[PDB]
């Protein structure tokens, strides 16, 4: 079959992992933090 | 007008757009028609409505 | 609750914790990316001069996430200045991680100070494993993944994270072939990593999938027992993809992969419903080819047409061969099925442009066979529906495409074989050269019996007035 | 400490819906119904 | 199944007289010179400016006289936030390349603005315009 040449590939490559910017945890975050802030008087 | 092209009936809204170009006679029939809607023309505007109103 | 609490405050005209707001930030983080902002936004500014390191660092991610590249600076260097007043105890691992951080905006904008960063980091503290991820990626990027001995090394380090055996598997994909690894041992890591690491590991599931769907694909059909192998292969995958969905319903790759396995078991309509609902979810060059591809299955070439287009003037900005073959194709099909010229002109134009960039064999038997359709098709064509000089052109490219041929049988390895070649170019220089020269003489006369009769005519008309 | 005060704003499942996140529960019940149970 | 499909970012949205009613201006994001005037019902399907909208038109919503749609039956519509129904009552076959087309969905009135290839299809006589966000 002499017809027009093409050739068909499916994309669904994975990217690579993004590694991005990491939150920080507030300072309520923290069980510490949390008691002695709750347990003010 | 039969005999130029670009002044002639579009050819994609008939199907016998291929055999007018060039005719005589039926240019003769449209050249009739044509006469009497010039004469209908001033008889209109010239006659009865002067003013040129043309909603009646 | 909290929104009551600052309600209520308000209200009552007495200060607002700032913690309630750091606090609605997190819960909208997964929720709102937009409204906690705009809470730690009004925390920071009850704050003041009271704003802290996890402030200023929350809020320079937040604009990275919004692409505010301008603000994410600003507030990442408000962080980095606001660092001199951190606890020493903290201080080193808050150092690390805003320098961590301005390594990731400086990749987004030069990778070279990014680089310089990652190493100061590395040698401040070898054991963090992003860092060294990034570094080795960006090395790989630089050197062609030259640097296979790195990746292995990072993955003998951290055999048990899960980011060092996903960014290792990647590499794996990417450059196997060229460092003639084994086909399976990609699998064989991400079967370890599934058994005895996590068995919900998505990355690694859709990686065997894709593996498994490229083995089923290249094997051999020859009986009803090799298409039923293909098809447990393909349902391997297909398990991978379900169990992954099973994990996350939002996962487009696993759609991606499923419409793929329908394309190859012919499903035509799940996988352009698929491909429709991926477009409308994500927009890349891969799910633009995909569409297309659908579209030329599903036989609506314009659409097919319109995908292509998108996908090169987005992405591939018009460099890319691969993307104007299909173009080409889709408007070949277009001509072909509509008996279009306009459709083969644009053809005939997009492959000589796409040959011109590359000047291959194959797109020169693509020339040569759009030109024989051309002058076949013309041929084919009435005189009334035609002109002398869509004719002259054809002439010309059918004798251009048998030199071309002749070329193309005179090669090496050419695509298709020489006698072929030959054979058809010497059909169509006996029989549709002479049927050409015959509809060219048909066309002229024709032509020549509308200028009689447009020049009798007037005649005629002046004799009469 | 680093790992304690590290927090990632989006899930390794869930990096896919990014802000904007869409559903494929259909989709994974057509494909149960037509892969799984394919006859 | 479909005769349409794009994403249209908002440019305006006028509510002026009406309360219920607003009037949204779009183009396309893959393809310019493309526009979308469209009426909506605020109360129902709220869109604010800048939204990004996914507009497909179809002839048919399968996959005379109208009943509630039954819970165990599917259709096309369930994919989308918002379906209406109309009559298209102009066709403007217009310059080389510019196609308008006015579509009435009981009063509330939308004109599609783009060339002749990608509006082919649409010379139906009534068209169900399925908007998703």
């Amino acid at each position: 079959r002499q017809d027009y040449i093409a050739k068909v590939r499916y994309q669904n490559d994975l990217p690579a992992p993004p590694c991005p910017p990491k939150l920080l945890k507030y300072e309520i975050e923290k069980e510490a933090p949390q008691k002695e802030f709750l347990k003010d008087s | 007008d039969l005999m130029d092209e670009k002044n002639s009936i579009k050819p994609d809204v008939i199907e016998y757009a291929a055999d007018i170009l060039g005719d005589v006679e039926l240019q003769k029939e449209l050249n009739s028609e044509y006469e009497q809607l010039v004469s209908d023309r001033k008889f209109l505007r010239e006659i009865v409505f002067v003013n040129g109103d043309h909603n009646w | 609750f909290l929104e009551k609490y600052v309600a209520v405050c308000q209200e009552e005209n007495y200060p607002i914790l700032p913690e309630a707001y750091l606090v609605l930030s997190r819960v909208y983080e997964n929720k709102d990316l937009n409204v906690a902002l705009d809470y730690l936004m009004k925390a920071n500014d009850i704050l003041g001069d009271k704003a802290n390191v996890y402030v200023l660092n929350n809020l320079g991610i937040y604009h990275f996430f919004r692409n505010n590249v301008s603000q994410s600076s600003d507030f990442f260097a408000q962080s980095l200045e606001a660092l001199n007043n951190v606890s020493p105890q903290n201080k080193e691992a808050l150092s690390i991680t805003l320098h961590y951080n301005k390594a990731r905006v400086e990749e987004v904008s030069n990778q070279s100070e990014a680089e310089k960063l990652y190493s100061k980091l590395m040698e401040k503290c070898p054991g963090y494993t992003s860092n060294k991820i990034r570094y080795i990626y960006l090395l790989a990027l630089k050197s062609n993944g030259n640097n296979y001995a790195d990746v292995q090394q990072l993955l003998d380090d951290f055999p048990s994270d899960l980011e060092v055996r996903s960014f290792y598997g990647w590499f794996l994909k990417r450059y196997g072939r060229k460092n003639g690894l084994k086909q399976d041992l990609e699998s064989q890591h991400h079967k370890d990593t599934l058994i005895n690491y996590d068995k919900h590991d998505c990355y690694a599931l859709l990686s065997l999938g894709n593996i498994y769907a490229t083995i089923a694909r290249e094997m051999k059909v020859t009986d009803q027992k090799q298409n039923e192998i293909k098809r447990q292969q393909y349902l391997r995958a297909a398990q991978f993809y379900h169990k992954v969905l099973s994990i996350d319903p939002k996962n487009i790759y696993a759609a991606q992969g499923i419409a793929i396995i329908f394309s190859d078991k012919e499903r035509t309509g799940l996988a352009l419903e698929i491909f429709k609902k991926v477009r409308d979810t994500v927009q890349d060059l891969g799910t633009f080819i995909n569409l297309g591809h659908c579209f030329m299955e599903a036989k609506q070439f314009g659409k097919a047409i319109e995908s292509y287009t998108i996908a090169l003037e987005k992405f591939s900005n018009g460099m890319d061969s691969k993307l104007l073959v299909l173009i080409g194709r889709a408007w070949y099909h277009r001509g072909f099925y509509e008996k279009s010229m306009d459709a083969y002109k644009k053809a005939l134009e997009v492959s000589e442009q796409a040959y011109q960039l590359s000047k291959l064999p194959a797109l020169r038997f693509n020339i040569v066979f759009i030109q024989f359709q051309i002058a076949d098709f013309v041929k084919s064509l009435p005189n009334t529906q035609r002109d002398l000089t869509t004719l002259e052109n054809a002439l010309s490219g059918l004798n251009d495409a048998i030199k071309s041929l002749l070329k193309l049988a005179e090669l090496e390895q050419p695509p298709y074989p020489s006698e072929d070649l030959k054979a058809r170019a010497t059909m169509g220089s006996n029989t549709l050269r002479n049927q050409l020269e015959r509809a060219i003489q048909d066309q002229q006369d024709y032509e020549m019996s509308i200028q009689e009769k447009l020049r009798t005519a007037r005649r005629k008309q002046q004799l009469d007035e | 400490e680093i790992a304690s005060n590290e927090r990632v704003l989006i899930d390794h499942n869930k990096v896919l819906r990014g802000l904007k996140p869409k559903d494929f529960s259909s989709v994974a019940k057509d494909c149960e119904l037509r892969i799984l149970k394919e006859k | 199944s479909a005769l349409f499909d794009d994403i249209f970012t908002v440019q305006t949205v006028d509510n002026g007289r009406y309360n219920k009613v607003s009037r949204i201006i779009g183009i396309s994001t893959t393809n310019s010179a493309i526009k979308l005037t469209l009426d909506i019902n605020n109360e129902m399907f709220p869109v604010s400016q800048d939204d990004s909208l996914t507009v497909t038109l179809a002839n048919s919503l399968s996959l005379k006289s109208w009943r509630p749609p039954k819970p165990t039956d599917k259709s096309l519509a369930d994919d989308y936030d918002y379906v209406m129904f109309g009559t298209v009552y102009k066709f403007e076959e217009g310059d080389e390349d510019k196609i308008k087309v006015y579509v009435s969905f009981g009063g509330l009135l939308m004109c599609l603005e783009g060339g002749y290839k990608s509006l082919a299809s649409l010379k139906q006589d009534n068209l169900y315009i399925l908007i998703r966000r």
